[PDB]
């Protein structure tokens, strides 16, 4: 499904 | 090509790149930062992670819809999509390549503290991982076990010289959980793996200060979510 | 570039990227069609306005973001923000000259229809105004006055040839009237231009059907949208 | 302000 964003947001 | 600009110019450029949201120059002042030669800060492994997973992300959303077009495809439509999914598919190639080169050449095997070593480790084993999402070929097999490979050595570091809400550590976790899932037909093993991450950092959340807090249960939340879409 | 692939290739081709998300390759596949020397059917001319469209609308806004950050900085934080926001002011003037040269070589002469000579008039003036955003130099009068004399003769056919409601004639209105207030300081021919446009459509939006009243009621609430800012 | 958009949407 979803992996680590590349910022927080 | 960016050998004849300073270090801190590229490094400047790449936060104005991102800003304007300009990722493809971002990567390539990070590309041009990394092959000064120099280790990279904390802040700037950020901006080198941030900059090709935005390229790389773009060129799979690419490859996804011409992929889903593809397949319907197979009313002769004539080689043009296969054609265009082809050119997006090498190009996205040469970007994980390009990655993993800078990872190799040699980012990896100058880092020796654990959190700049398990980040380039879980970089290597995603940008194998996007390599996999459209292998098909001899060596599809030997692409999956690459990713698995550079996982596994960075949760091993992690287990043992980071505390398991580290940020750099949760990440990891559950972007090899993404890998066993989507990647390793190993639902069982993904969900594991959350479950497990997430039931420990659970546990040491009483030790963080409210900045450290925030990072750990953001990517806590991040494992929740998937663990609700795969049970 | 595009000299080996059939105009029908890319034509397919630029209608995937364009699913795909993918407007710089758009653009491409688009500038390869025209330049395979014929002319461009209704469909076609949207497709290459849509890929230019969105490619320098990126660069614009990736402008105005530096453009912000530079006149700020005037702490001494180096010539990096000014050469970065010049990195991208040449790309962008590098795209809208490839426009005009397409549109110079040889997509107005041959058009002679006032649907086809309108929309490409109107393309042109919207690329000189594009540079003109970013002009500074000796030549900036010589650009605006370049995009109006586009735009002009664009208007002069369009009010003899088509009804007060076509699309192009409402979409050519609105972006010469956005010409006339951001660019050539002329607030109130910009809310005049816009006015009557809009209230001349209303007047014959009873001589449509379903489908020809949805585009220009689209088009006269953009019209209606800028005047309610301007006013 | 707004200039025409290349689609509809
Ligand atoms: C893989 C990974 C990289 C960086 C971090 S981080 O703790 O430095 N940090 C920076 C940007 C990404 C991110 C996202 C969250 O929550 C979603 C929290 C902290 C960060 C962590 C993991
Ligand atoms: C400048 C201009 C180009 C094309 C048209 S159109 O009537 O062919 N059409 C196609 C895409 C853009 C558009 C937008 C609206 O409403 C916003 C209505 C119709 C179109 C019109 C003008
Ligand atoms: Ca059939
Ligand atoms: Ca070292
Ligand atoms: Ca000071
Ligand atoms: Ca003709
Ligand atoms: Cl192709
Ligand atoms: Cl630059």
């Amino acid at each position: 499904a979803g992996s680590i964003p590349g910022r927080r947001s | 090509a960016m050998g004849s600009m300073e270090r801190a110019s590229l490094i400047q450029k790449a936060k104005l790149a991102e800003q304007a949201e300009r990722y493809e120059d971002m990567a390539a002042f990070m590309k041009g930062a990394v092959e000064k030669g120099e280790e990279l800060s904390c802040e700037e492994r950020n901006l080198l992670s941030v900059a090709y997973k935005n390229v790389v992300g773009g060129q799979r959303a690419a490859w996804r819809v011409l992929s889903s077009i593809e397949q319907k495809s197979n009313e002769e439509k004539g080689p043009e999509v296969r054609e265009y999914r082809e050119k997006v598919e090498t190009e996205l190639q040469g970007v994980c390549d390009t990655v993993l080169g800078l990872l190799d050449s040699h980012l990896i095997k100058e880092a020796g503290d654990a959190e700049s070593r398990v980040f380039y480790l879980k970089m290597k084993g995603d940008y194998y991982r996007y390599l996999a999402e459209v292998a098909t070929g001899d060596d599809k097999k030997r692409i999956i076990d690459s990713a698995r490979s550079a996982y596994q050595e960075a949760m091993d570091i992690s287990k043992k010289e980071m505390p398991p809400t580290n940020p750099i550590r949760l990440g990891l976790a559950l972007n090899f959980s993404v890998f066993h899932y989507e990647i390793a037909n190993s639902p069982e093993e993904a969900i594991s793996l959350a479950k497990t991450t997430f039931d420990e950092a659970m546990a040491d959340l009483h030790t963080l200060s409210e900045d450290s807090y925030k990072d750990s249960t953001l990517i806590m939340q991040l494992l929740r979510d998937n663990l609700t879409l795969w049970t």
